[PDB]
Order: C-alpha cells, then sequence, then structure tokens
C-alpha cells in the first residue's frame, strides 16, 4: 500500500558538419550522434547498452556502446531515421527503450546542426536491484 | 540535406 515513481532525464542529440572537403567516395558531412544523461551524469549506473542503428547503407549498420560515451561518428550524404534501443540494467519488462532519432543534415552555406532532444523515463513501482540502480544516478 |  504504497507507490513509486522514478523519474530519469536523458538527452539525446547529433552534431553535423558539412565538410571542407568530401571524400572519395562523396561523403559531405561529418556527423556524431549521442546519447547522454544531463550535467555529465553518470547513467552507466541503469544503462546496459546502447544500439545505434544507421541505414543499410552503411556498413556494420548496427552499432553497439556496452560503456560511455554512447556515441556514433560517421561521415555521410543525407540524412536518416536512426532507430536507437537504450538497455537498462533491468531484468523485469521493459529491458529497453526505442526512439526514431531525426538524424538530418544542413545544406552548406548554412550554419552546422547541433541538435538537441530531452526524453524523460518514468518507471512505476520497479524491483529494488533496478530502483537503486536508477537511483545512483 | 536529401532524406534517404
Amino acid at each position: 500500500a504504497s507507490s513509486c515513481a522514478v523519474q530519469v532525464k536523458l538527452e539525446l542529440g547529433h552534431r553535423a558538419q558539412v565538410r571542407k572537403k568530401p571524400t572519395v567516395e562523396g561523403f559531405t558531412h561529418d556527423w556524431m550522434v549521442f546519447v547522454r544523461g544531463p550535467e555529465h551524469s553518470n547513467i552507466q549506473h541503469f544503462v546496459e547498452k546502447v544500439v545505434f542503428h544507421l541505414h543499410e547503407s552503411f556498413p556494420r549498420p548496427k552499432r553497439v556502446c556496452k560503456d560511455p560515451p554512447y556515441k556514433v561518428e560517421e561521415s555521410g550524404y543525407a540524412g536518416f531515421i536512426l532507430p536507437i534501443e537504450v538497455y537498462f540494467k533491468n531484468k523485469e519488462e521493459p529491458r529497453k527503450v526505442r526512439f526514431d532519432y531525426d538524424l538530418f543534415l544542413h545544406l552548406e552555406g548554412h550554419p552546422p546542426v547541433n541538435h538537441l532532444r530531452c526524453e524523460k523515463l518514468t518507471f512505476n513501482n520497479p524491483t529494488e536491484d533496478f530502483r537503486r540502480k536508477l537511483l545512483k544516478a | 540535406t536529401a532524406x534517404x
């Protein structure tokens, strides 16, 4: 007869800059995409791994990060939808959360992309293990 | 840029 509601704050984001010189393959942008916690918080306490599903046109498109930083750097020629799966150190439903991230690129002659997307997860009545893992962040 |  008592309730719990844990709330964690995640930050998804990405930067994208037009290359001074495009690569031999025609890639014209350097971009990086990241998942992190605010103000250098340590989300590893409850995040097992983070999976970046790149477009099929990329070699080894399913990138995995088991340790911080949860980022992917790459060079490319067009934007796309990047599914990001965040897996928690949870043994109960739900193990991970999915985010469809709009990784867009701006044209040359425009200021580079520095995009931020704040997300906020609320877990209700979790297990005590997951609870203390979540609350150590 | 263009969407892929």
